[PDB]
DNA sequence: TTTTTTT
């Protein structure tokens, strides 16, 4: 149950946010919402307030980053927030797949699936796969 | 047209390890689909030459598994580069696929997407920059379909590149047939 | 139908 959480994070100067769902994309809670300058706050802090926040709400090594095409967020984060991921699971939850997968193997429900802001994108994406699940799941 | 552009660019690697700074491509396949998984093209399955003192370096899983399965052996012997494995796979993507419209498709795709950016930029010029990873699905299938997910397969027959393909292929077709509509 | 591993 806990190791089945997910650890939604987004990435837009770069504002960085982050909030924990359950495995059925219910919101338990909301992580940090910051600024730090591209490589307000430094990103040593950052990456503190990051890490403290999901050492409090998932199990060590066992959950995965979630967002829209979140590899991109992967990239940048193992490079620079190592210590935040190395709590993270290697495994993504890639809404941009199943994305991908009904476009090809949906389109009618395509037709109808889901600003700039960091916690926007991740409340889109928490959204449009709850859209997949709804619409193209078993 | 529209269905060129839901192709499916399969690939997998075997790596000197994980780390971006120093591990080196060492094994590469690919493989075309349709957009119902049935495969169209079979693309090069090359093993990279890199240095014996890389391979003598590796981690101990590295180690053990390359070594087990012939594939440090290979490299040692190998007289393919980098270069002329990028230019095969660039050719053949170049006949199968629309550029810029494609997504690399495989379990845990986003890994060997981190090594083919830094390693075959040209490569990945030709795809689309979003990914079709079946560990995704994996990792949805596991919450919201447990039973169905204890007859999921999850092992290739080796840890070889073109066996990891035909296992990712396997079972993302799984998934559609037991836990999509 | 499977065989807790991105390399
Ligand atoms: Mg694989
Ligand atoms: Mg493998």
């Amino acid at each position: 149950s806990m190791a089945q959480r997910m650890v939604w994070v987004d990435l837009e100067i770069i504002e960085m946010a982050c909030l924990i769902t359950d495995s059925d994309l219910n919101i338990l809670a909301e992580g940090p919402n910051l600024i730090i300058k591209q490589p307000t706050i430094t990103l040593q802090q950052a990456e503190y307030e990051f890490l403290s926040f999901v050492r409090q709400q998932t199990p060590p090594g066992l959950c995965p980053l979630a967002g829209n095409s979140v590899h991109e967020d992967k990239k940048f984060l193992d490079k620079y927030m190592p210590q935040f991921m190395k709590h993270l699971h290697y495994r993504i939850i890639d809404v941009s797949t199943v994305k991908e997968l009904c476009r090809r193997w949906y389109p009618e429900e395509y037709e109808f699936a889901p600003s700039h802001r960091a916690l926007d994108a991740i409340s889109e994406s928490i959204k449009e796969l709850q859209f997949y699940r709804n619409n193209i799941f078993k | 047209a529209a269905s060129m552009a839901q192709r499916m660019v399969w690939v997998d690697l075997e790596m000197t390890g994980l780390d971006i700074e120093k591990d080196q491509i060492i094994e590469m396949a690919c493989l075309i689909t349709d957009s119902d998984l049935n495969i169209l093209a079979e693309g090069p399955n090359l093993i990279i030459k890199q240095p014996d003192e890389l391979l003598d370096s590796m981690s101990d899983w590295c180690k053990e598994h390359h070594g087990k399965s012939g594939l440090t052996k290979a490299v040692k012997e190998s007289t393919i580069t980098l270069q002329q494995a990028e230019y095969e796979f660039l050719s053949f993507v170049r006949q199968q696929t629309p550029p810029g419209l494609c997504p690399l498709a495989g379990n845990s795709v986003h890994e060997d997407k981190k090594f083919l950016d830094k390693y075959m930029p040209q490569f990945m010029k030709h795809l689309h920059y979003r990914i079709i990873d079946v560990s995704t699905v994996k990792e949805l299938c596991r919450r919201w379909y447990p039973e169905e997910y204890e007859f999921a397969p999850k092992k290739a027959a080796s840890h070889r590149a073109l066996d990891a393909i035909s296992e990712s292929i396997k079972e993302l077709q799984f998934y559609r047939n037991n836990i999509f509509k």
